[PDB]
């Protein structure tokens, strides 16, 4: 179950490896919208943390989570800032959501005296004051408990569908990134001339099998001039001397 | 038992593996950050006090009963920032990143009981191990670079009640954590039972490092000790032949200053 | 429990410009969804615009271009600026109080004429 | 956007009804409101059914699939009025164009 708005869970994604073309190739989504970045080239960077935010909207609502929308999510529930760098993926989820009678677990605010401020959040059922006398405590002339609590029928127009909703957020906190695309690789072939790059090393060679032996510890050898004589392969950790070609 | 603190003489531990390149029967010089050899090191036994960080840390301690268990490491270590929290639970060795707050007095005990800290704090990560005369010596080296905790450690079987071996072992590289905060202070955890350790600091420095066939350092020269060692680095070799050799210039510095115009 | 009233102005022409003015005893302008409210001369409601509770506004695309509504929290008061005026928006314009979902157009104003000539 | 139908006439102690057919879903909110002529339009149904402190206790709704509906228990001739009913489409506040009732 996604949470409903007025309600986030932040999932905190770090220290892993993001397959991001995943979610954008398998076409699972109806939404899919990368600001600031393509969403195949997503797979090429690396973050301190990314954010994925879990809520549950209405099918005409999907509209408002963006830097640039405006209305009663946008601008009460999940404000997205002008400034917005991330992914917006969303999904019909009537299939799971909707209940006969209406699938009462599903909160939006109707009620604030103010815009929600970028990824603020405000989680309390405070009584509205509409005006005159504060009347706190009770719902009443100008007091409303904040959330309508819609359901979701399983008879509906595309627009009261529901709609799962992930955003995915990124940043760079002066920091070690942790949160990177996955490598991409080539089969290793030997006693060839071939421009390698093991790891973050680098240069053109010929490879063939060594007797030497590392520490379980070293990656990389060097001769006496600091010139790379071997590398152990990252898969299959066998080392490998590099021969100069003619 | 309320004690003083206590000093020993580093000799020529506190060498560890500076990169992970493999070199076969060779000599190299270096530079990084390292225990100076000959050092002055305090020694400490429920002394377990806030000791500075400095530039990175020597850490060496001496048991055959599972007592230190852990470290923490930070700035004000009172939740107002970012900490590590390194501690061995004997179920599993646990790295956390928190911002944490701590006991002044944090301990654990023999598990009959756990303390360390009163609170935990928005929390980053975890990085968690599989489930599980002194005799045994583990030397650690900490050094915070660019945001990388970098921990090399070495395990010697030892047999010996009152000091620290003497002899020659490079530390290899334990971990390296991506966590990006500042170091300034760090603490060590012991266990209470229930039913002797050194400090020293890392300095800049410059060694030859000797390689053997294997890739394993088997010996060092700290370049800054005395003139032989001078010597050795100047001609990169263990070994030096009878003769006279120039290491270092001798440069007189100026001891006052001096500015004069007229009346 | 809400006393609210409008007030604008007479005959103006095409092309012109009115302000209308809606105030209420018992009512917070700033905690409140507005609207302005039409009823075409003997043609039927419409709704023309709207400010949300201390936020942004809407407006009927298939009503008008842009005329505006804001509003001043320390009077209580919401305003509808008018412009780009027709004759065709002759109309009764209506100071309203909206609660959404939670209890719909919860308070009326009396109504305005607006003549456009 | 709210159908309806045109008008109810001479409903004299029976009962009246008004019924509001849109792709909008008995699921939108239908509220409904009284207006009668030369008076602002008055809410009595909210929330799809209920009815505010105030109206004749004869006012109730119901709804159908895509349909609101609005009830009057016993017509009088002293109900008359333009009925009209309220969507919250989109930001879009859309009414009916409105049934006369006599
Ligand atoms: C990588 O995967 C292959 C295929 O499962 C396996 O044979 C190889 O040992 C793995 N290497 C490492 C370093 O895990």
């Amino acid at each position: 179950r996604f949470a409903s708005v007025y309600a986030w869970n932040r999932k905190r994604i770090s220290n892993c490896v993001a397959d991001y073309s995943v979610l954008y190739n398998s076409a699972s989504f109806s939404t899919f919208k990368c600001y600031g970045v393509s969403p195949t080239k997503l797979n090429d960077l690396c973050f301190t943390n990314v954010y994925a935010d879990s809520f549950v909207i209405r099918g005409d609502e999907v509209r408002q989570i963006a830097p640039g929308q405006t209305g009663k999510i946008a601008d009460y529930n999940y404000k997205l800032p002008d400034d917005f760098t991330g992914c917006v993926i969303a999904w019909n989820s009537n299939n799971l959501d909707s209940k006969v009678g209406g699938n009462y677990n599903y909160l939006y605010r109707l009620f604030r005296k103010s815009n929600l401020k970028p990824f603020e959040r405000d989680i309390s059922t405070e009584i509205y004051q509409a005006g005159s006398t504060p009347c706190n405590g009770v719902e009443g002339f100008n007091c409303y408990f904040p959330l309508q609590s819609y359901g979701f029928q399983p008879t509906n127009g595309v627009g009261y569908q529901p709609y799962r909703v992930v955003v995915l957020s990124f940043e760079l906190l002066h920091a070690p990134a942790t949160v990177c695309g996955p490598k991409k690789s080539t089969n290793l072939v030997k006693n060839k001339c071939v421009n390698f790059n093991f790891n973050g090393l680098t240069g053109t060679g010929v490879l063939t099998e060594s007797n030497k032996k590392f520490l379980p510890f070293q990656q990389f050898g060097r001769d006496i001039a600091d010139t790379t004589d071997a590398v152990r392969d990252p898969q299959t950790l066998e080392i490998l001397d590099i021969t100069p070609c003619s | 038992t309320q004690l003083p603190p206590a000093y020993t003489n580093s000799f020529t531990r506190g060498v560890y593996y500076p990169d992970k390149v493999f070199r076969s029967s060779v000599l190299h010089s270096t530079q990084d950050l390292f225990l100076p050899f000959f050092s002055n090191v305090t020694w400490f036994h429920f002394d377990n006090p806030v000791l500075p960080f400095n530039d990175g840390v020597y850490f060496a301690s001496t048991e055959k009963s599972n007592i230190i268990r852990g470290w923490i490491f930070g700035t004000t270590l009172d939740s107002k920032t970012q900490s590590l929290l390194i501690v061995n639970n004997a179920t599993n060795v646990v790295i956390k990143v928190c911002e944490f707050q701590f006991c002044n007095d944090p301990f654990l005990g023999v598990e009959s009981e756990f303390r360390v800290y009163s609170s935990a704090n928005n929390c980053t990560f975890e990085y968690v191990s599989q489930p599980f005369n002194f005799k045994n010596l583990r030397e650690f080296v900490f050094k915070n670079i660019d945001g990388y905790f970098k921990i090399y450690s070495k395990h010697t079987p030892i047999n010996l009640v009152r000091d620290l071996p003497q002899g020659f072992s490079a530390l290899e590289p334990l971990v390296d954590l991506p966590i990006g905060i500042n170091i300034t202070r760090f603490q060590t955890l012991l266990a209470l039972h229930r039913s002797a350790y050194y400090v020293g600091y890392l300095q800049p420095r410059t060694f030859l490092l000797k390689y053997n066939e294997n890739g394993t350092i088997t010996d060092a020269v700290d370049c800054a000790l005395d003139p032989l060692s001078e010597t050795k680095c100047t001609l990169k070799s263990f070994t030096v032949e009878k003769g006279i050799y120039q290491t270092s210039n001798f440069r007189v510095q100026p001891t006052e200053s001096i500015v004069r115009f007229p009346n | 429990e809400v006393q609210l009233v409008e007030s604008g102005g007479g005959l103006v022409q095409p092309g012109g410009s009115l302000r209308l003015s809606c105030a209420a005893s018992g009512l917070l302008v700033s905690r409140n969804y507005m609207n302005w409210v039409r009823q075409a001369p003997g043609k039927g409601l419409e709704w023309v615009s709207i400010i949300y509770s201390g936020g942004s506004t809407f407006y009927a695309d298939s009503v008008e271009g842009r005329f505006t509504i804001s509003r001043d929290e320390s009077k209580n008061t919401l305003y509808l600026q008018m412009n780009s005026l027709r004759t065709d928006d002759t109309a009764v314009y209506y100071c309203a109080r909206d609660l959404s979902d939670y209890g719909g157009i919860d308070c009326w104003g009396q109504g305005t004429l607006v003549t456009v000539s | 956007e709210l159908t309806q139908p045109l008008s109810v006439s001479m409903a004299l102690g029976q009962t009246a009804r008004i019924s509001c057919g849109g792709d909008n879903v008995g699921s939108q909110n239908v509220h409904w409101y009284q207006q009668r002529p030369g008076q602002a339009p008055v809410l009595v149904i909210y929330r799809d059914s209920n009815r505010p402190s105030g109206i004749p206790e004869r006012f109730s709704g119901s709804k159908s699939g895509n349909t609101a509906t609005l009830t009057i228990s016993r017509a009088q001739a002293g109900d008359e009025a333009d009925y009209y009913c309220q969507v919250w489409d989109s930001s879009t506040v859309a009414f009916g164009g409105g049934t006369k009732l006599t």
